[PDB]
């Protein structure tokens, strides 16, 4: 084509992002809130209204820096290949770094229990500690993520094929799927033996467990978001990098959920 | 000019902002060392009155602070944000907001150390901030609370401008840059970013599992209760090793990169010397414990530590060896970066002999937790990190700045703080290897002449700051008169023998990465078009 | 917008054109930096002894 | 003359001692437990515990074993 | 080399008296502590 | 070619290479690249080189090749006998040396 | 044993440990002095012989023969340093029959030191709280703030192995002419061993962060000949 | 006969077999040249990790097909480590009474 | 409800920044400044109480 009309574009493929005042306000939330919760812990302030608001005002300061990164994605159209191949890269070492602190889990769950203490008892679980049986509930909701990857893969593929009574079937019951096993785990948190506070065997247990938890509940909230913008004719057939993304973490959670299970529920008891 | 320094999604215009707070906390942080240093000078309770605590919250202000706000701002986060895209040829840099996150949520990690020191006397811990002695029965207060959030802080700000280095050098290169084309100190700053997400997630889980058993009454490390504090050096380690191979990395980058355009050299074996780096980088892990020699491991794993960190000890060899054949031959143009560069790996090399001295686990039993020690890291980190910072200003911001400084004032800052940290760091050694121990308010008054020689030392290497900062000034107010009046030099590179001076103002700069071929101040769109290269 | 570029546009200082001299904001700069952990021994030394 | 002490023994070489004195005041209550109330040649084991490991250690165990907490229980019954 | 004087010679004329020079900057480069102790009170001053 | 050069290589491939120059960066371009290897080049490349600088008429480096020359060789003996090698070349050619023409 | 003013060595030799341990040091010594001579000459020769070199040796980029010498030579001198230091690694934790054992167990800003090897035929064990004595109690001739009280006093030529261990704060039980140094970590009991070869009194510091105390937190060993330990062992 | 001795490595030769699992699946998903790497990576991981957690209860099967063989275990081995730990008493005992 | 194109008409075609470029988007700003001023300049109101060693009023 003319000169004329292509010296009037990008150049380079890669993004160019205009001033955005969302690293600004989220690290003044993310102070507020780190000297509110260091602040409240030692009763200084009354009550936990303050670090409630710290919390709030963070969450929704990174909701509307999503807003205004979908927005940036589908609206006015700059994710091209290159860009999209870059946030991937990004999400992926996102992830590894996040194995990263469930490894560091482990190694104190390991270093703890496999050179057991002379105050445990020296036996792994302690004397007492009646433990948490692998087989009735840990087999449900480790069952439960398979089917919610079986699911989830199978709404992938016909997202890309072209389907849409199925590839929103596919969202909505791995939606449900993943919260249904949130609340029966959090079933299993509120009939347990032994507390955060009992021992070191309660300590890393609910640590690692935890923070599982809270991931699965954040990919919920990522799932949502991704059904969401399904429904709104948002998502294309190749386009569709932020969906992609939350497969690749929900695979990456099964499977640190299944280490998590085992090295928790059999080998540990 | 709020959107271009607050909002600022450019990666230029970030790292301004990252020198800033670097030369604001390295003010701060050399204060405390004067301070301490000062107090130190003679036995009996010198200029802080009894008083023992207040000197454990400024060592461990003077520490965290100088390492987590001075070195790794001012090597990963400055140098990384202005050059790691202006070398590859990249536009600026990809995930833009989040190199926007990572410098803003530095400074309220400052501020929340800095009042981390005033509340409930205060954290006294030193920067290896280890349980029993900062549980809630042996440290009552919010103190090391905010302490340890200023490390969180830190540690997010870190990790992203981590990914961001990865990401925008792994994908938005120029033209021609192939997978083994890039000058080193973008190699650097790659593998220094891999360790960066490769370790601080551990210490970041083990920071935050001190924070939950100090105030949510778990039982991590509290012993009575299960736990046991061995584990927390485990957990410690395995990230205070990483993060001082993650600080000493870049300085390898921009002292390769001052000896090979000050000696009219490349430099010798380019992609043996980046293999070297890169297994320091993939071999730093595996010694994490030889902090942690004394505690009671087993005779067979310290056998194994101290068999590994030799062969730590040997890529560093062949890199320095590298370096000295690279400025031989050459023709060396003593300016004020290149003085720094030539004294940086003397200053090393010494550092690193006195490390390996430190590394045989039969050794580490005299002297551990003692001035020895002090007088090895204040070589390798001081020296080390530091000159190739100075290195790195003095060779960059007349490119960078737009403004040339003064030369003779940058000479005798260079000798000064030679001289004056020369004084201070030898005397160490011989306070170690007749007895001091570590993080005393001061001591039995035996060795009381090397305290007050090395104390008389941090004078001159406080001087030479204040000098430094003349300098910026100076730099600052007269930089198009020292472009004219001929106070400075003016071209880098010399024009070669045979070469005239109406053939030298042809090809004025000769350079081997783009950096030096953008005009001073730069564009603030410079690759418009990609810089294509074969 | 491209903000436009010259030898004093780089920096957040303000240089050539102001109505103070500029060696009082950049040494009030680490004037301050040099002073805050003095203003924390202060702080320190009125909560437990004496000054 | 004589200094006589415990020795070295094979099961526990390491640096770390702490298995060792928890293992030898276990076994003294196994041993006087279970065999015989007190007449033996199971006094090697108070030998041992009351030469390795201190006596707060000692008298911490002592008060857990009268109130019934103890952790790694002595067959008693 | 072949013809001149030798390069045994013309190289030791060039560096014979640079090992004096490096013996003199490395014993003040290492030795000041002597000379700092030469005068305190330590040594019967 | 990081496999090594023998010396007749070096001077065939040099003085083919300062036959072909035409400007005058060229000529002090393949002056600095003959110089600033390892051996000193016989007088077969050096009077080549006073050739290819007296096509584009200039003196000077005419000149700095002399200079260079002396801070290339080992010692004085050398010098001079190289110099009495290139003597009518210099004669006819009309450049100077450094230390009669700036005595000091 | 005690230190010296403007001293440049080690405090000196009481036990084989501390003997092998000066004995590596010098080893390691001396095979590190020639790589620091050669690096510092190497430095010197080419910063004050090419300063002054016009031209610029640019087709000089790669050598295999000189890289691959320079990359086996540290792996020579590495492996000649690394051979002795297995030995004395593996030979410093032999512990095989020691004569009587010690425990140190360190509080907050003190030692407290116990003997429970049962020749006292008072029946007891003997323990004794270690104090620092406060430097305005000091009379005439005592040395500052590594002096005690009540110090312990061991016996000589009798292997003694003692444990340590805390009730707090990690300390470490650090004697530099003795060449002992272990955490006392509140946990577990760590065991190091010793052979003074002659008696008299050794000075040690707590050498890990215990709070405001650090600095008043001493070691003193007195070792004396064994009928007057024994005498001093019945007394107490 | 060998549960006991391949009983004792349960959760070695279960993490052993996930780990051959992802890869004798992951090879054979890799041989259709037409998808993404990411859904080829997690389809193999989905395959390895149901094979392996159906494994996880047939070494429970497997686990009381040993209990028969060894009952009440955990508290008889810890009284044969207690005759080992007597008899290393009498003995040293009786020789430093006639030694 | 296939509303993309149009709103991709809208977004292109303003001068506004992005974050206050939709019709919608003065309902999620406004109380969100409300309240992110008053959540962060509210505990540096309580840091001062805290250097000085003042505890709340509980129980
Ligand atoms: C970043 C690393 C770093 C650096 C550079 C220093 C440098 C100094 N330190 Fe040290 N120090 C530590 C990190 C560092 N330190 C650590 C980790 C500990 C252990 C704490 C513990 O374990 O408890 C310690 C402990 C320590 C001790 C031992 C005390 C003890 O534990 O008993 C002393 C005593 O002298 C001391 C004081 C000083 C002084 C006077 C300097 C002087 O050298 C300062 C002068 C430095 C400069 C003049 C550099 C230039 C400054 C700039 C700002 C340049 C700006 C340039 C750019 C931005 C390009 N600090
Ligand atoms: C900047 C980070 C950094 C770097 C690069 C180093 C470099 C090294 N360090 Fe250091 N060190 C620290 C940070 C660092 N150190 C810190 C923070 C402490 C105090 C921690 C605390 O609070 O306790 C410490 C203290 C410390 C300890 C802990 C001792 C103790 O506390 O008990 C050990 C143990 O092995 C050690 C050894 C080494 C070795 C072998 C190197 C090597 O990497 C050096 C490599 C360089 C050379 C080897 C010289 C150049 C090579 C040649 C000239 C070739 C010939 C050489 C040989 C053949 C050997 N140093
Ligand atoms: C950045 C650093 C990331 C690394 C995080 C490491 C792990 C921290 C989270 C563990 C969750 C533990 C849990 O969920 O514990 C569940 C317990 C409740 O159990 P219970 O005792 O009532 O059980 C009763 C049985 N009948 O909550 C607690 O009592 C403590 C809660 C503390 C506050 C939440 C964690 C705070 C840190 C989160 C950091 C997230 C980022
Ligand atoms: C705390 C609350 C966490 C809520 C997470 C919301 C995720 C939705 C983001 C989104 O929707 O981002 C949409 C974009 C692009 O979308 P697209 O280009 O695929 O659309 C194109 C249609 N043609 O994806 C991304 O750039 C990746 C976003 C990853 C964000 C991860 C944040 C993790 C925070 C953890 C703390
Ligand atoms: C905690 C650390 C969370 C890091 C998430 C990494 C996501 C990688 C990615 O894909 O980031 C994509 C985006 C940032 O991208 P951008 O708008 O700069 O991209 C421009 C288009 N190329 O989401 C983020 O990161 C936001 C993460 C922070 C959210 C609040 C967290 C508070 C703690
Ligand atoms: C030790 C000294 C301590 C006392 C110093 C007092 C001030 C002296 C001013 C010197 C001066 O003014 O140096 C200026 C002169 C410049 O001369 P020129 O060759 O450019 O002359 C050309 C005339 N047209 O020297 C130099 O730069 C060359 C020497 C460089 C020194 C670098 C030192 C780096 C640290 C040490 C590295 C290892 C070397 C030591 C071990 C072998
Ligand atoms: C390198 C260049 C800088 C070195 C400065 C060292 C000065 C250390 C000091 O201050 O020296 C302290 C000594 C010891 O004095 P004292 O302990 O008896 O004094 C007790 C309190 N006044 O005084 C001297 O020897 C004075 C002579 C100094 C000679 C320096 C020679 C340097 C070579
Ligand atoms: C290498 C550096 C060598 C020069 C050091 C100069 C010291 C001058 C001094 O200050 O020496 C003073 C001391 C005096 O002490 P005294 O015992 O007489 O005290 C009695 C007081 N009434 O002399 C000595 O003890 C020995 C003589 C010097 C020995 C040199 C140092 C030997 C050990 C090396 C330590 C360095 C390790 C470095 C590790 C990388
Ligand atoms: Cu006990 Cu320091
Ligand atoms: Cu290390
Ligand atoms: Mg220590």
């Amino acid at each position: 084509m003319t000169h004329l009309e292509r010296s009037r574009h990008q150049q380079h493929p890669f993004h160019m992002v205009m001033p955005s005042p969302w690293p600004i306000v989220v690290s003044f939330a993310l102070l507020s809130l780190a000297l509110s919760t260091a602040l409240t812990m030692h009763g200084y302030i009354g009550n936990m209204n303050m670090v409630y608001l710290a919390l709030f005002v963070l969450l929704t300061s990174s909701i509307l820096w999503f807003r205004d990164i979908v927005a940036e994605a589908t609206y006015l159209g700059d994710h091209t290949m290159a860009v999209r191949k870059g946030i991937n890269l990004g999400f992926l070492m996102f992830v590894l770094s996040e194995v990263l602190i469930f490894a560091g889990l482990f190694w104190a769950y390991f270093h703890s229990a496999m050179s057991p203490d002379v105050t445990l008892g020296a036996c792994w679980p302690p004397v007492g500690i009646e433990a948490v049986q692998p087989t009735e509930l840990p087999l449900l909701n480790t069952i439960i993520l398979l089917s919610s990857g079986a699911t989830v893969t199978y709404s992938h593929h016909a997202l890309i094929a072209g389907n849409r009574n199925k590839a929103l079937s596919g969202l909505l019951i791995t939606f449900w799927l993943i919260v249904i096993f949130v609340t029966c785990q959090y079933i299993e948190y509120t009939n347990a033996a032994f507390t955060i506070s009992d021992g070191v065997y309660g300590s890393v247990f609910y640590a690692g467990t935890g923070l599982h938890f809270l991931h699965m509940v954040m990919l919920a909230a990522m799932l949502g978001v991704n059904y969401w913008r399904m429904r709104n004719y948002h998502l294309t057939a190749g386009h569709h990098v932020g969906y992609e993304t939350t497969i690749i973490y929900t695979h990456v959670l099964d499977v640190i959920w299944l280490f998590l299970y085992v090295v928790f529920y059999w080998w540990g008891v | 000019m709020v959107q271009r320094w607050l909002y600022s999604t450019n990666a230029k215009d970030i790292a301004v902002l990252y020198f800033m707070l670097a030369i604001f906390s390295g003010m701060a942080g050399t204060a405390m060392s004067l301070i301490i240093r000062l107090e130190l000078a003679a036995p009996g309770s010198q200029y802080l009155h009894g008083n023992s605590q207040l000197f454990n919250v400024l060592v461990v202000g003077h520490a965290v602070l100088m390492i987590f706000f001075l070195v790794m701002p001012a090597l990963i986060g400055g140098f990384g944000n202005y050059l790691l895209p202006l070398m590859i040829g990249a536009t600026d840099t990809a995930f833009p907001r989040i190199n926007n996150i990572a410098f803003w949520v530095l400074p309220m990690g400052l501020v929340c150390l800095v009042t981390s020191t005033l509340v409930e006397s205060g954290a006294g811990t030193g920067w290896t901030v280890y349980p029993p002695l900062s549980s809630i029965q042996a440290h009552s207060g919010p103190s090391v609370d905010l302490a340890i959030f200023a490390l969180h802080l830190t540690s997010i700000s870190s990790l992203l401008g981590a990914i961001n280095f990865i990401v925008t050098t792994l994908n938005m290169r120029t033209n021609g840059m192939t997978m083994h084309k890039l000058p080193l100190f973008v190699w650097s700053i790659f593998i220094t970013a891999f360790l960066l997400l490769l370790s601080l997630p551990v210490l970041s889980a083990g920071i935050t599992m001190l924070l939950l058993d100090r105030n949510f009454n778990t039982s991590f490390f509290e012993v009575s209760g299960g736990g046991d504090p061995i584990l927390y050096e485990h957990l410690f380690w395995f990230f205070g090793h990483p993060e001082v191979y993650i600080l000493i990395i870049p300085g390898f980058g921009i002292i390769s990169h001052v000896v090979s355009t000050y000696s009219k050299k490349p430099v010798f074996g380019e992609i043996s010397m980046v293999y070297a780096m890169a297994s320091i980088g993939l071999l730093g892990f595996l010694v994490w414990s030889h902090h942690m020699y004394i505690v009671g491991l087993d005779a067979d794993t310290r056998a194994y530590f101290t068999s590994a960190t030799m062969i730590i000890a040997i890529p560093t060899g062949i890199k320095i060896f590298s370096w000295l054949a690279t400025i031989h031959g050459g023709s060396i143009r003593l300016a004020t970066p290149m003085l720094y560069a030539i004294a940086f790996l003397f200053l090393f090399t010494m550092g690193g002999l006195t490390g390996v001295a430190l590394a045989n686990a039969s050794l580490d039993v005299a002297f551990h937790d003692t001035y020895y020690v002090v007088g090895h890291f204040h070589y390798v980190l001081s020296m080390g990190a530091i000159f190739s910072l100075f290195a790195g200003y003095y060779y960059w911001s007349p490119q960078i700045l737009g403004l040339n400084y003064n030369e003779k004032l940058a000479q005798i800052q260079f000798w000064l703080i030679f001289i004056g940290a020369n004084v201070i760091f030898f005397p160490m050694h011989f306070l170690g290897i007749n007895g001091m121990p570590r993080r005393i308010p001061d001591y039995p008054d035996a060795f009381a002449g090397w305290n007050y020689v090395a104390s008389i030392g941090s004078f001159i290497a406080t001087l030479s700051l204040f000098l430094f900062i003349y300098i910026l000034y100076d730099q600052l107010v007269n930089g198009l008169n020292n472009k004219v009046n001929n106070k400075s030099v003016i071209y880098n590179k010399a024009p070669d023998f045979v070469e005239s001076n109406t053939i030298f103002n042809l090809n004025t700069v000769k350079s081997s990465s783009i950096e030096f071929l953008l005009t001073s101040p730069p564009a603030v769109h410079s690759f418009n078009t990609p810089a294509v290269q074969s | 917008v491209h903000f436009k570029d010259g030898v004093y546009e780089n920096i957040p200082f303000k240089v050539k054109g102001r109505k103070t001299p500029y060696a009082l904001s950049h040494f009030g700069f680490f004037a301050i930096g040099f002073a805050v952990p003095f203003v924390a021994c202060y702080v320190q030394l009125k909560k437990s002894g004496a000054f | 003359s004589p200094l006589h002490t415990v020795g070295f023994d094979a099961r526990f070489p390491q640096q770390n001692q702490t298995k060792h004195c928890w293992q030898s005041y276990v076994d003294y209550h196994k041993c006087v437990n279970m065999k015989g109330e007190d007449f033996a040649p199971c006094k090697v084991f108070w030998k041992t515990y009351n030469a390795l490991c201190p006596l707060d250690w000692i008298e911490k165990w002592d008060d857990q074993r009268e109130k019934g907490i103890f952790a790694g229980d002595i067959n008693s019954d | 080399g072949r013809i001149g004087e030798s390069w045994v010679i013309t190289e030791g004329r060039r560096l014979i008296p640079e090992i004096f020079q490096w013996s003199a900057v490395l014993s003040v480069c290492l030795g000041w502590p002597g000379a700092v102790y030469f005068f305190s009170k330590a040594r019967k001053a | 070619a990081h496999d090594e050069e023998t010396f007749e290589e070096f001077t065939a491939r040099y003085e083919k290479e300062f036959d072909e120059a035409y400007d005058l960066f060229e000529v002090q371009r393949v002056l600095n690249n003959c110089f600033s290897y390892d051996l000193v080049p016989a007088p077969a490349v050096i009077e080549k080189a006073l050739r290819a600088a007296r096509r584009v008429n200039d003196l000077p480096t005419a000149i700095r090749v002399f200079e260079a020359l002396k801070y290339k060789v080992e010692n004085e003996d050398q010098y001079k006998a190289y110099l009495d090698e290139l003597k009518d070349v210099r004669q006819e050619l009309g450049v100077p040396l450094k230390e009669e023409l700036f005595p000091s | 044993d005690v230190p010296t003013p403007y001293a440049c060595y080690f405090q000196d030799s009481a036990t084989p440990n501390q003997e092998g341990i000066l004995e590596l040091h010098d080893n390691i010594m001396f095979y590190l002095l020639v790589i620091l001579g050669l690096v510092s000459w190497m430095l010197y020769t080419i910063v004050m012989t090419y300063s002054k070199n016009p031209i610029a040796y640019k087709y000089i980029k790669h050598g295999q023969t000189i890289e691959v010498i320079w990359t086996i030579f540290p792996a020579v001198i590495l492996l000649i340093i690394a051979f002795p230091s297995f030995i004395l690694l593996y030979l410093c934790d032999e512990v095989i029959s020691p004569a009587m054992t010690i425990k140190a167990i360190g509080y907050q800003w003190y030692w407290k030191y116990e003997y429970s090897d049962f020749i006292n035929d008072s029946g007891e064990t003997v323990e004794f709280e270690s104090y620092v004595i406060p430097d305005e109690l000091l009379e005439e001739g005592q040395l500052r703030l590594l002096d005690t009280d009540t110090s312990m006093v061991v016996p000589v030529d009798t292997h003694i192995r003692f444990v340590v261990t805390a009730a707090d704060v990690i300390h470490d039980f650090a004697i530099p002419s003795l060449g002992i140094k272990v955490d006392a970590t509140p946990g577990r009991l760590n065991q190091v061993s010793a052979l003074i070869q002659r008696e008299g009194v050794f000075y040690g510091a707590c050498s890990e962060l215990c709070g405001t105390g650090h600095a008043n937190m001493p070691i003193k060993i007195e070792a004396v000949s064994l009928p007057k330990f024994l005498e001093w062992l019945n007394e107490q | 006969k060998f549960v006991e001795g391949l009983s004792n490595n349960k959760y070695k030769i279960i993490t052993g077999a996930w780990a051959a699992s992802l890869y004798g699946s992951w090879v054979i998903v890799n041989k259709d040249p037409i998808m993404t790497k990411a859904q080829k990576i997690v389809q193999a991981r989905m395959y390895a990790q149901f094979i392996t957690v159906g494994l996880l209860l047939a070494s429970v099967g497997l686990s009381m097909y040993e209990n028969k063989l060894h009952p009440n275990k955990q508290k008889v081995n810890e009284m044969r480590r207690w005759e080992n730990a007597l008899r290393v008493a009498e003995e040293e005992e009786r020789l430093e009474k006639e030694g | 409800a296939n509303k993309v194109i149009q709103l991709q008409k809208i977004f292109q075609s303003s001068t506004k920044p992005l974050w206050w470029r939709h019709p919608r988007s003065a309902l999620y700003l406004y109380p969100f400044y409300a309240i992110f001023a008053v959540a962060v300049v509210t505990p540096l109101l309580y840091i001062p109480n805290a250097i000085r060693g003042i505890k709340a009023k509980k129980a």
